[PDB]
């Protein structure tokens, strides 16, 4: 049905996120089990680290297109990105490795993400119509890999511990890269103009040296969030003076308003949703024991059942409207679960857990598919930049927020824990949905701008 | 996923006994282990236990005479009884749930010791 490239890049791209999110489900129980943080710190330090995550991708693209080619990142970034999580699991023995290897991460991913997806848009002559398939499709396969690694890495990691867990990372990283490179034949004419003349080694070294130095500046930002979050205000109130001096790109900067919303709601599930599974929600479903972290992968599945679905069933501003009253409901439904429909003992049900983790992927499949794509649709190069800025800055508060579910290692009543929960995510419902009117209200002027 | 308990006896009251719950696959160091006791023709009731970052939870009637603690080398955790009144006598199980919490009911642990006989008798000697 799809062309032979198209099957190297979905499985390069499940392997890649397999090891990637092997580590998000893990990491802030990592950080207050492992490292003796408080969820305090946990929640803020999984912040900075998501943000430098999402803000590096930029990087990883241009690089990609003018530096070294795309088949050459993808190695590159692979490379890198097992060389973190080895790292990450020699950090059990050595803890102060920690930061280190989780700036590698970052850099890692920021230097790989982009390319596989360029890559792929290249199997396919520029009309073919079965671009949009393979496109879900390749939406499908990372969220195989998510529901994966979200699976059973928390299962691993309790049973056998940290270390066998990074390394199974590590290891799903070079699966990747040994599937790329036998598969290297089929790649033979694609790629950016890079890589077809000779590396430039020039070039070449710019980009470790460069990648070093971004190491080490990750590392100084998720150890001292308290600057990270004062990088993030002048850089994101100076790059939108700058866009303030210099219609299409107002309706734009809406549009970058409301994702801001939605990814600091994004943010709560391996944080704050995460705590509250663990702490108020029944750990059995259907008769199975469960790791209550596990619950994290009702996120990729639902977005695998639902976005063949939905690819099978206006236009902008309204699907964004949608996906952020979705949002909305998630966290409305959750504090609702929290409120009226908890046990003498102050646990809930998981299904609750379940629907509150539907109402999240639907609010997804809408704002994150649409809105990159079809930012570049209302266009730039300035526009990335400032896209995956506020997309970090989203991250920061979206581990800011979830501080306000935080609870001291000494509470033992899920009874003192539950009513914290539904304040804070009745709260975020509230807001999200107030945002979401707002929105609806400007949805028609904003359809009259980008015609 | 399987808790081993230990330690149960006959003890005079005013004596001491310590019980242990150990675990096979799982490392227990992620787990609130709660004990529960059931006495004859009543229903399994919290006693104490400790979560997984060291807080510490108790049934009124225990309080200043059972302790819950943990050694996280040898991968186990004990419950020292003091002062044993004959009230104290049951059938004594080990729960573990992931994390934080320590619920007050059965319903909120799936992972569960087999059970111990503890008996505290009213024997006292001959004055
Ligand atoms: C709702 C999403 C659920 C995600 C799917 C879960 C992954 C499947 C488990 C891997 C194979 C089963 O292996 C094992 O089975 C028992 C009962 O099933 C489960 O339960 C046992 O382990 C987990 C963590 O190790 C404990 O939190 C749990 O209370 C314990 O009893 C675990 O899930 C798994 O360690
Ligand atoms: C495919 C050709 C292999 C090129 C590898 C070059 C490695 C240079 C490392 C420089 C050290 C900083
Ligand atoms: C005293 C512990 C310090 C650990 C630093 C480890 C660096 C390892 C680099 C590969
Ligand atoms: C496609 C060839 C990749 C060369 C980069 C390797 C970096 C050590
Ligand atoms: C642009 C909104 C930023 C909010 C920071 C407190």
């Amino acid at each position: 049905q799809q062309p032979r490239p198209f099957f190297m890049i979905f499985f390069v791209e499940l392997w890649e996120r397999f090891g990637y999110y092997g580590v998000q489900g893990v990491l802030a129980v990592f950080f207050v089990k492992q490292l003796g943080f408080s969820q305090e710190q946990a929640f803020v330090t999984f912040g900075a680290f998501a943000a430098l995550v999402y803000g590096l991708i930029s990087i990883g693209g241009y690089v990609g297109d003018h530096l070294l080619g795309t088949k050459r990142t993808i190695v590159l970034g692979a490379l890198v990105l097992a060389i973190g999580y080895f790292m990450t699991g020699m950090s059990l023995l050595k803890p102060d490795l920690i930061f280190i290897a989780l700036g590698t991460i970052a850099v890692g991913n920021g230097l790989f993400k982009a390319n596989p997806a360029s890559l792929l848009s290249k199997c396919y002559p520029p009309k073919d119509p079965r671009l949009d398939g393979a496109f879900t499709l390749f939406y499908m396969s990372i969220n195989i890999g998510s529901l994966i690694a979200l699976s059973l890495a928390p299962v691993i990691a309790d049973r056998f511990g940290y270390s066998v867990t990074y390394n199974l990372c590590g290891a799903g990283l070079i699966i990747a890269l040994l599937v790329y490179i036998a598969c290297r034949g089929m790649v033979k004419d694609i790629g950016s103009e890079p890589d077809f003349r000779p590396m430039s080694f020039s070039k070449l070294l710019y980009v470790l040296l460069g990648s070093v130095v971004m190491i080490f500046v990750c590392a100084w930002l998720m150890h001292n969030v308290e600057v990270a979050n004062l990088v993030l205000i002048v850089l994101s109130i100076v790059v939108t003076i700058i866009f303030f001096r210099q219609n299409k790109m107002f309706v734009a900067f809406v549009l970058m308003l409301e994702a801001v919303v939605f990814y600091i709601l994004y943010a709560q599930m391996p944080t704050s949703l995460n705590f509250f599974a663990i702490n108020n929600v029944h750990h059995e479903i259907l008769g199975f024991s469960i790791n209550p972290v596990s619950f994290q992968a009702l996120n990729p599945f639902w977005v695998v059942l639902a976005s063949p679905i939905l690819a099978g069933i206006l236009s902008m501003p309204m699907k964004f409207t949608l996906g952020m009253f979705m949002c909305s409901l998630g966290f409305l439904t959750a504090a609702a679960a929290g409120m009226w429909f908890a046990d003498a003992q102050g646990l809930t049900s998981p299904w609750f857990i379940v629907l509150v983790y539907l109402f999240q992927s639907l609010g997804e499949l809408f704002i994150s598919a649409l809105g990159l794509a079809m930012i570049a649709a209302l266009v730039m190069g300035f526009i990335l930049g400032m896209w995956f800025l506020t997309q970090a800055a989203a991250f920061l508060l979206g581990g800011y927020v979830a501080t306000f579910t935080a609870v001291p290692d000494n509470i033992t009543d899920p009874l003192e824990t539950l009513p914290v929960y539904t304040n804070v995510f009745g709260k975020i419902g509230l807001v999200t949905l107030g945002v979401a009117v707002v929105m609806l209200l400007m949805v028609p002027w904003l359809k009259r701008m980008i015609a | 996923v399987q808790l081993v308990e230990s330690g149960g006896g006959l003890v005079q009251a005013g004596g001491s006994l310590r019980l242990s719950c150990a675990a096979s696959g799982p490392t227990l160091s992620n787990y609130a282990v709660g004990w529960f006791r059931q006495a004859p023709g009543k229903e399994r009731e919290f006693v104490a236990g400790i979560n997984w970052s060291s807080g510490l939870r108790y049934k009124d009637v225990v309080k200043g005479r059972f302790t819950v603690s943990r050694d996280n080398v040898k991968d186990t955790v004990y419950l020292q009884m003091n002062s044993l009144k004959p009230e104290d006598t049951a059938v004594y199980y080990c729960a573990a749930r992931f994390g934080g919490m320590l619920p007050l009911q059965p319903s909120g642990y799936a992972n569960w010791g087999q059970g111990t006989q503890v008996t505290v008798s009213s024997h006292h000697h001959h004055h």
